[PDB]
């Protein structure tokens, strides 16, 4: 069992980590703005901080609070 | 057409300054592509405080 | 030609400049833009060639500042023999030595921490101590704890004297160049004056205090007897009845015959069997006999007289066939330039400390340091740190000179010039001496790993199999433990037990037996050597072409310490001087780490442990050679066995090396952010939470950017080897202190 | 009782591990004679640590099967069981605690705002202007609000963006 | 004193005193009042 | 310490997705380097101008995330295992009793796991277990070649290639000898991409070698 | 061979024509610039890409930009 649910994790991280690669590599090259105008991938791109601005509070959230328990526990 | 000290937004979309406000230190009666000049207080990262503009893009507050 | 020469209220002594940071640089006077400016602040405080360009100038800053280091040195003197004072268990270890364990620090109660005072003895809690104040303490002769208040104060008085003399060289009374340009004055003064009067004065300590003291010591009496210092000095009968010789008077030194002082001056060699350390008496004559010496070679230089040597004529009247024009730039060079002048002193300065540790260690001179084995393995690792860092720095400054101070004009045809010009064959040697050991160092591990794992031991290099053995080594130690026969005709015996001598015993433990040198030993040595070549590749490289590299031809106008200069050219990535800096200390980490653990987990195979009497049982039992051979029984013997001391610790006296311990991983892991990110993404990263400010309206006048290129590599070395040095640093006090 | 705890004054283990802390401690302030300190220290130490189980004890934690306090998050569970001061009750403490030195913060920038030039003005505070507005960004959840509502919270659309 | 306290409004040197205000009040508040889990009191 | 470990699993998540939805949605253009729509996909950088841009791009926004990946699910499958090894050794209270703390962790889980593995080599004689013995140390080898390549940038080793070129071209009996293909530094990507690979493949072999090697020696 | 094209946005400062190491940049005069010249690239062959043009550039967002094509041995710079 253990050498099989660690295979299909790391085997599930890593397309993943391809799924938003070829995410990047879409908007880089194939996404065009002008056929998109209004669209809901051009409304994501419209905010692009606000996405990337509340992943950065959740993820520090959880950074101190879960490390600064456990160290408070130790 | 604009006139200098008075203060300014900016739409260039590419740009550090794009939608922050700045002072106008000269304007060129020219046929310049690029006539105004704004100045703004913040720093750019290349630690530019001064560019020059379009007419169709600098508008005036 | 040599005087005093100095100015008069140079600078003016105000807050004025306090209040507006950044004074110094043109750069920085200008206020913050961004939050750079901040950074930029720092790194550029203490370098005295961005501030001014003439030697008056940077000189007197220079000059002046180290009297400020030399203030802090006493503050924290003065501070270590206070907590001797108060707040140490002294008293109950200077009676009861061979059991107490040394103690200082004592921690409030506050927070239930507390239980960080250990029991340890003499009725008292607190911390162990690893430094060897204690061990120092006794061979100078102090007893109560009112020598140690008398030192604090003094201590901590002279300190201030130094502040002052700081202000009064810098503001008020500050020398020119050419007092600064006074060499052989200088290196007539510090030779014969600080070391020369500096080992007398301190020979004299010895003869009127220490000796005597130590000698009622271990004689069996205890400090509530012993005369006060004082009395020694100032009544011969009470010293005559010590040592005899006292009765003789001054005499015997005038009347031209030495032998009579054979009782307190002698010539000796070997450990005291009972304090551990070296003969106390034989260290008077030791200090003695170099003061004399140093006095004389601090008389070879002229000052006003016209007698003793010259410098320029020393080095100029050297010319070899091979060399061109010898050394004849190289005075202008050393007088002219303080990183020049840096990079020759940290360099020796720098191993000097390693070599330091060697002896301290080999032939201990301290009463009871071996009944001690955590001072004795403290004061190696830490003496070879302090050693290996200032070695670094003659690899930074050397490569600052090149940049800076460096102008052709001077040397042509030079040593230092025909260096530059054939470097290309130096650096391409060297790093095929590296690649050479890197296989035969470090490769013969791994035949050794791989010939176990195929259960085929015959093969692996040890002692049963394939002999490889320090011959000359071996043969060194046959000399030394034959030399106080005929090399060394004068002496008790040998000058250490690391020869071929016998075991030395105290409290039931080893103060120190021979070592034999095994085929395991043998294969370490060429690892030594292996990361001591590898760290000199990196940092010769860094030096001869911090100048300009074959493929970059402009490199000193781009400064000591820039970025890349392209992404083209495949990327000039990290190729500046200061990049050179980066890289060696992560040999030099590696480096000196291995010595360690070459060392701590030798000298517990093959000498400390209790004295068991039948079998001299050792902490680990005797497993070194045939332990470790392969990196096999490195991860097993070493870093598992000996780590299963500071894990099981928590309640325990020792616990707070458990958590730093771990503490240590975190800021070691925490590095690797710095190193394997990068600028761009970033800076990218902090656009985004600008809008969240911006949105918020809290955005701050002083715009965030990101840390510089080299800004990042340096918290990126700076955690990394803070945090893996910081791990050894609590893997050995928790190792030992519990055992040893 | 709560998700299969016990209250830890009804505890076990916890009176284990409160009872086998302090054996290990007085045997250990036996090699110490009261004529010194460390038999004082080690004494107060242990009348310390007893004081702290007769108050966990008495405040009603739940100690699962290992006999170590836990705590529970939801209102609706610590509110009507009767213990929410493990977190509900410092749940809003600390928000005031931080949103006071939050609120204080933008206060500030803004009062040191409109200047000649506020960088100087960021680097060497005035700390009666700080002073000033620690006073005053005490009651922050109302002044929050208002300027909330009366829309000065918000920058609004001026922001800048990229593409 | 004019000079002297500009520095002392300095950002590093607040830093310093007013954490030093605070962590030493945090560190007396568990001097009287020990050990504080819950607010039970 | 169920609890405890589920948001360090939700913090891996929340910092990997923040790495690849900035990747993805910067790869148009930020405000430092509005181009990169125009300037590639993977680039090393715009070089150390207007402040130094370095993984300037999307690929190198990418290539951070793995770092991350490999401890989301390092934190999962550690977490998972020496749950299941209490459990399958038939007790509950080496993990939730020291689960709490970070030193079980260390303390537990990693000091008694790793008797059964560093005995295979043993100078004693060969364990079943001798096959992960080795290759535990072969995957540290390779992580820790990996360093190499993702701290030393490459105008160090270029210039170092340099001094070889030169001394195998000026060597004797080696003159007749020469490349076609003229050697260099590697590029700027290269490196990092074959860094991430050093990391990963030890990474993988290490916790391969402990994980089958810790329930192969015990048998739970 | 690297790509380097160059924009309306010149000021003419030359302070990129003073930086190519390869001296590639070299000021053509112009009219519509308030000092009437501006910069251009006749060699895209020696532009090594050391990016030192886009550096000083004082123009905010740049007049020149380097796009890295493939490399020769001359945009390789090799001594080899
Ligand atoms: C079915 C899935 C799938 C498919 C069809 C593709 C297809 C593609 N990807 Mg992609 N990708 C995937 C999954 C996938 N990917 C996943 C899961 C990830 C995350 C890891 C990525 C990450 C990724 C990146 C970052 C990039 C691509 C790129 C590309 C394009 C070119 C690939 C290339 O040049 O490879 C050629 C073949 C190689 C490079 C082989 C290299 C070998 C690698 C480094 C592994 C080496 C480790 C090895 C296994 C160790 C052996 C161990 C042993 C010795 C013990 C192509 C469209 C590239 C692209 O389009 O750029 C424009 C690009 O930059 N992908
Ligand atoms: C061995 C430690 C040491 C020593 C001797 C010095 C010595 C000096 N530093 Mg200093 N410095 C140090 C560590 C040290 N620094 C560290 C660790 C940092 C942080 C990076 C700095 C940051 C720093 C800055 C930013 C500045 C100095 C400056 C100075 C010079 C003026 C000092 C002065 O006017 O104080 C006189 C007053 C006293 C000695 C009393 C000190 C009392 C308070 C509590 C301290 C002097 C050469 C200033 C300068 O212009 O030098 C070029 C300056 O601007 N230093
Ligand atoms: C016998 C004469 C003598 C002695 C003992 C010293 C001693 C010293 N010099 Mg020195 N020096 C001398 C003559 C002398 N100098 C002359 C004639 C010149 C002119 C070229 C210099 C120029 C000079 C420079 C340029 C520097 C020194 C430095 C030093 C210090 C060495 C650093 C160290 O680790 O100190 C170890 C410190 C101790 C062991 C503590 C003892 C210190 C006490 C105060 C004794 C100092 C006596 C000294 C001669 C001053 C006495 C006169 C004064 C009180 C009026 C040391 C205090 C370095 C230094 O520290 O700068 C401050 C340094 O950079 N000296
Ligand atoms: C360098 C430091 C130093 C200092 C300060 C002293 C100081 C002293 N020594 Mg002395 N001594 C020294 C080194 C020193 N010694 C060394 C290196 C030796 C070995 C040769 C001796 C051997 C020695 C002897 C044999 C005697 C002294 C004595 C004395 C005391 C009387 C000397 C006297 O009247 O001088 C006039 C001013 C005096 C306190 C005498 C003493 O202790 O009083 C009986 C005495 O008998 N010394
Ligand atoms: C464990 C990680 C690791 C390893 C193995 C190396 C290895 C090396 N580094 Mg290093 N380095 C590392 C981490 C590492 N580094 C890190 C983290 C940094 C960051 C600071 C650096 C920074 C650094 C610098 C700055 C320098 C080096 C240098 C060197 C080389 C020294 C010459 C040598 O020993 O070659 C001998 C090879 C070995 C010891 C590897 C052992 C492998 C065995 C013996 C051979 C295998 C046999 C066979 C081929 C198997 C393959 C067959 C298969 C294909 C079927 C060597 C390639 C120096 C260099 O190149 O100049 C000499 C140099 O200047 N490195
Ligand atoms: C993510 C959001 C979230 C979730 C999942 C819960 C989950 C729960 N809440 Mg809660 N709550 C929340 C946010 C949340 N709360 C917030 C923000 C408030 C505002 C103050 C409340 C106010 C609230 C009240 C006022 C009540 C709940 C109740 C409950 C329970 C609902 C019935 C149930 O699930 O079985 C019930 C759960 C169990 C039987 C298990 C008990 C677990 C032990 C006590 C621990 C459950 C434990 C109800 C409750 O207490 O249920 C009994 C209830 O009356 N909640
Ligand atoms: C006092 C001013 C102030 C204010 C009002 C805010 C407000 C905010 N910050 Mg923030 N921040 C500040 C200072 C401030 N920050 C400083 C000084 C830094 C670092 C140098 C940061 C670094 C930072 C990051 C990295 C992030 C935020 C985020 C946020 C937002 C979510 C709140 C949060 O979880 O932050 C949590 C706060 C921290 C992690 C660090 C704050 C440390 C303290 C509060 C700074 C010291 C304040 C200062 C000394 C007050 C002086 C008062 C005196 C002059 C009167 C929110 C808009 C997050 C965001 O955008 O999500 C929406 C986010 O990701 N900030
Ligand atoms: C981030 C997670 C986290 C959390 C939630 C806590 C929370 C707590 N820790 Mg803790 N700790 C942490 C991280 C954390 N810590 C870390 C990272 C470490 C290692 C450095 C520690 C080390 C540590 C120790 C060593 C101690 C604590 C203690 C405490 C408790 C006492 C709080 C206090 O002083 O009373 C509240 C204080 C006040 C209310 C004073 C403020 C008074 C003002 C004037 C009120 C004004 C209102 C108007 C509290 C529950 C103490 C304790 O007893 O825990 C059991 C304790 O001794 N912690
Ligand atoms: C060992 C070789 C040895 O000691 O040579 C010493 C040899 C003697 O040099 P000269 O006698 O010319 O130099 C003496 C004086 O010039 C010193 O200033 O100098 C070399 O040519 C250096 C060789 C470095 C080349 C390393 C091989
Ligand atoms: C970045 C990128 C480039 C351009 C285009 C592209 C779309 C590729 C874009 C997106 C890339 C990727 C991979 C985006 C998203 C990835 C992920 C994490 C997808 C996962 C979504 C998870 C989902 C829904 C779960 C939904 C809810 C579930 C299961 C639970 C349902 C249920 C509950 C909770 C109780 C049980 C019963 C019931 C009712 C069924
Ligand atoms: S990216 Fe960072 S490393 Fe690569 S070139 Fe530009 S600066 Fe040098
Ligand atoms: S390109 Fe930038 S620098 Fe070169 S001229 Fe046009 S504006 Fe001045
Ligand atoms: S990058 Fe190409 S163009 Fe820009 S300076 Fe270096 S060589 Fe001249």
């Amino acid at each position: 069992q253990a050498s099989l649910y660690t295979h299909h994790q790391y085997i599930a991280g890593f397309m993943l980590c391809g799924a938003f690669a070829h995410g990047a590599i879409f908007f880089i090259r194939d996404y065009d703005p002008v056929a998109n105008k209004g669209n809901v991938l051009a409304r994501i791109l419209d905010h692009k901080e606000a996405i990337i601005s509340h992943l950065s509070w959740v993820s520090l959230f959880l950074g101190f609070h879960t490390l600064g328990l456990y160290v408070h526990n130790d | 057409g604009p006139k200098r000290g008075s203060r300014v937004k900016i739409l260039r979309p590419e740009s550090y300054w794009y939608n922050r406000a700045g002072k106008v230190v000269s304007c060129d009666q020219t046929g310049i592509k690029y006539p105004v000049t704004v100045r703004f207080e913040d720093v750019n990262y290349a630690g530019v405080s001064t560019n020059n503009f379009g007419l169709q893009e600098v508008e005036e507050l | 030609k040599v005087k005093v020469i100095v100015d008069r209220n140079t600078t003016d002594t105000s807050f004025e400049k306090w209040a507006k940071p950044g004074h110094f640089s043109r750069t920085l006077a200008k206020g913050p833009t961004t939050t750079t400016w901040i950074w930029n602040l720092h790194a550029d405080a203490h370098d005295f060639d961005s501030h001014t360009s003439d030697l008056e100038d940077i000189s007197r800053k220079v000059f002046s500042a180290h009297f400020g280091q030399l203030g802090i040195i006493l503050i924290w003197l003065s501070g270590m023999y206070f907590h001797g004072a108060r707040f140490s268990n002294y008293e109950a270890w200077l009676s009861d030595p061979t059991h107490i364990k040394p103690s200082a620090q004592v921690v409030w109660p506050i927070v239930g921490q507390e239980i960080l005072n250990g029991d340890v003895g003499g009725g008292f809690q607190g911390i162990q101590i690893t430094s060897g104040f204690f061990q120092l303490w006794r061979a100078s002769g102090i007893t109560s704890e009112l020598e140690l208040y008398s030192t604090a104060l003094g201590g901590l008085l002279l300190a201030s004297a130094m502040f002052f003399a700081g202000w009064f060289h810098y503001h008020k009374a500050a020398p020119k160049l050419e007092w600064f340009q006074n060499v052989e004055s200088m290196m007539n003064h510090h030779l014969a004056g600080l070391l020369g009067l500096g080992s007398l004065g301190w020979a004299g300590h010895q003869i009127h205090l220490s000796i005597p003291i130590n000698k009622l010591l271990d004689a069996g009496v205890d400090p509530k007897e012993i005369p006060l210092p004082h009395e020694f000095l100032l009544n011969r009968e009470l010293m005559a009845g010590l040592y005899p010789s006292f009765s003789a008077g001054l005499k015997p030194f005038f009347t031209l015959n030495w032998s009579e002082y054979s009782d307190f001056l002698t010539f000796k060699g070997g450990l005291n069997p009972i304090n551990g350390g070296l003969w106390l008496t034989d260290i008077a004559h030791h200090h003695l006999a170099i003061a004399v010496l140093f006095i004389i070679a601090g008389h070879m230089y002229r000052t006003n007289w016209g007698i003793g040597h010259s410098m320029k004529e020393i080095l100029e009247s050297h010319k070899g066939p091979f060399t061109g024009a010898g050394h004849q730039g190289l005075y202008e060079i050393l007088t002219n330039s303080w990183h020049a002048q840096l990079a020759i002193n940290l360099a020796l300065f720098g191993s000097l400390s390693i070599i330091v540790a060697h002896h301290m260690y080999a032939m201990p001179p301290y009463p009871y340091l071996a009944t001690d084995y955590g001072t004795q393995l403290s004061l190696f690792t830490h003496h070879t740190w302090i050693g290996g860092f200032c070695i670094v720095g003659a690899g930074a400054h050397a490569a600052i000179f090149m940049v800076r101070d460096y102008d052709p004009t001077n040397n042509y045809n030079n040593l230092l010039d025909r260096v530059i010009r054939h470097r290309d064959a130096i650096i391409s040697h060297l790093n095929w001496v590296c690649i050479f050991l890197g296989f035969h160092s470090f490769g013969l591990y791994i035949h050794n790993d791989t010939m176990s794992a195929l259960g085929r031991p015959q093969d692996m290099f040890s002692d049963t199999t394939i002999q490889l053995q320090p011959i000359f080594a071996q043969w060194i130690q046959s000399i030394h433990y034959a030399a106080p026969q005929l090399t060394a005709p004068t002496a008790s015996a040998a000058t250490s037990l690391t020869w071929g001598g016998d075991i030395v015993s105290v409290g039931g433990k080893v103060a120190m037996m021979p070592i034999s040198l095994g085929t395991s030993d043998f294969m370490v040595h060429h690892i030594h050597a292996f990361t001591i070549h590898v760290t000199a590749l990196i940092l010769l490289k860094g030096v001869l072409y911090s100048r300009s590299s074959r493929l970059i031809p402009d490199k000193a106008n781009l400064g000591f310490r820039f970025p890349c200069d392209g992404p083209g050219r495949g990327g000039t990535c990290q190729v500046s001087a200061w990049d050179h800096v980066f890289l060696g200390l992560f040999w030099m980490y590696n480096s000196l780490s291995i010595v360690i653990f070459h060392f701590s987990w030798k000298m517990q195979s093959d000498v400390w442990g209790t004295v068991s009497e039948s079998g001299v049982s050792h902490i680990t039992g005797g497993n070194f050679a045939n332990s470790a051979n392969a990196i096999n029984g490195w991860l097993r013997d070493f870093l598992w066995a000996q780590s299963s001391q500071v894990i099981q610790s928590y309640g325990s006296a020792l616990s707070a090396y458990g958590l730093v311990f771990l503490g240590a991983h975190f800021v070691w892991a925490f590095s690797l952010m710095f190193l394997f990110s990068g600028r761009g993404y970033w800076q990218e990263l902090i656009e985004s939470i600008l809008w969240a400010h911006n949105k918020l309206k809290v955005a701050p006048a002083i715009q965030p950017r990101a840390l510089s290129i080299t800004q990042g590599r340096a918290v990126g070395v700076a955690h990394y080897i803070f945090g893996g040095i910081v791990t050894t640093w609590s893997f050995f006090l928790a190792r030992i202190i519990a055992v040893g | 009782d709560i998700a299969g705890l016990t209250p830890c004054s009804e505890s076990k283990a916890f009176k284990r591990r409160e009872n086998k802390e302090v054996k290990s401690l007085q045997k250990r302030m036996a090699k110490y004679e009261e004529g010194s300190a460390p038999a004082l220290a080690l004494q107060a130490t242990a009348e310390r640590t007893q004081k702290r189980f007769e108050f966990y004890g008495k405040s009603g934690l739940l100690c699962g099967n290992d006999g170590l306090p836990h705590l529970i998050a939801d209102p609706g569970l610590a509110f009507r069981y009767g213990h929410a001061g493990d977190i509900m009750i410092p749940t809003v403490l600390f928000i005031y605690m931080a949103g006071y030195t939050g609120y204080a913060g933008r206060e500030y920038l803004l009062a040191t705002r409109g200047e000649k030039k506020p960088t100087q003005k960021e680097i060497i505070i005035d700390v009666p202007l700080a002073l000033k507005c620690v006073a005053g960004s005490a009651g922050w959840p109302l002044r929050a609000f208002n300027d909330l509502r009366s829309g000065s919270l918000l920058e609004k659309e001026e922001n800048i963006t990229v593409s | 004193m004019q000079n002297l306290k500009i520095y002392l409004s300095t950002a590093p040197v607040i830093a310093f005193i007013w954490l030093s205000l605070l962590s030493s009040l945090i560190i007396e508040v568990n001097r009287f009042f020990p050990d504080p889990l819950i607010f039970a009191f | 310490g169920d609890f405890l470990v589920h948001h360090a699993i939700a913090l891996g998540l929340h910092t990997t997705t923040l790495i690849l939805v900035k990747g993805a949605l910067d790869a148009r253009g930020s405000k430092l380097m509005p181009d990169k729509k125009d300037f590639g996909y993977s680039f090393p950088c715009d070089g150390p101008g207007r402040g130094g841009t370095c993984d300037i791009s999307a690929w190198d926004a990418f290539y951070l995330s793995v770092f991350w990946m490999l401890n989301t699910i390092g934190w999962v499958t550690f977490y998972w295992h020496w749950k299941h090894l209490g459990i399958w050794q038939g007790n509950v209270n080496q993990f939730n009793e020291s689960s709490t703390y970070l030193m079980g962790w260390l303390r537990d889980y990693l000091w008694l796991n790793s008797s059964q593995l560093i005995n295979g080599y043993n100078p004693f004689g060969m364990n079943s277990l001798s096959v992960w013995a080795w290759m535990f140390l072969f995957g540290h080898l390779v992580y820790a070649t990996g360093f190499m390549f993702l701290i030393s940038w490459r105008g160090y080793w270029q210039e170092l290639i340099e001094t070889l070129a030169w001394a195998h071209e000026r060597t004797p009996l080696a003159n007749l000898v020469r490349w076609k293909d003229k050697p260099v530094a590697l590029s700027i990507v290269q490196a990092r991409l074959v860094g991430l690979a050093h990391f990963s493949v030890g990474y993988i072999f290490t916790y391969a070698a402990f994980l089958i090697a810790s329930t192969s020696g015990k048998f739970g | 061979s690297h790509n380097v094209k160059i924009y309306d946005t010149c000021i003419g400062c030359t302070q990129c024509v003073r930086a190519c190491p390869t001296d590639v940049l070299e000021m053509v005069p112009w009219d519509g610039c308030k000092a009437k010249q501006i910069a251009s690239a006749p060699r895209t062959e020696d532009c090594v890409g050391c990016k030192r043009c886009e550096t000083a550039c004082p123009t905010d967002f740049l007049s020149v930009r380097v796009y890295l094509g493939a490399e020769t041995t001359r945009s390789m710079g090799l001594a080899y």
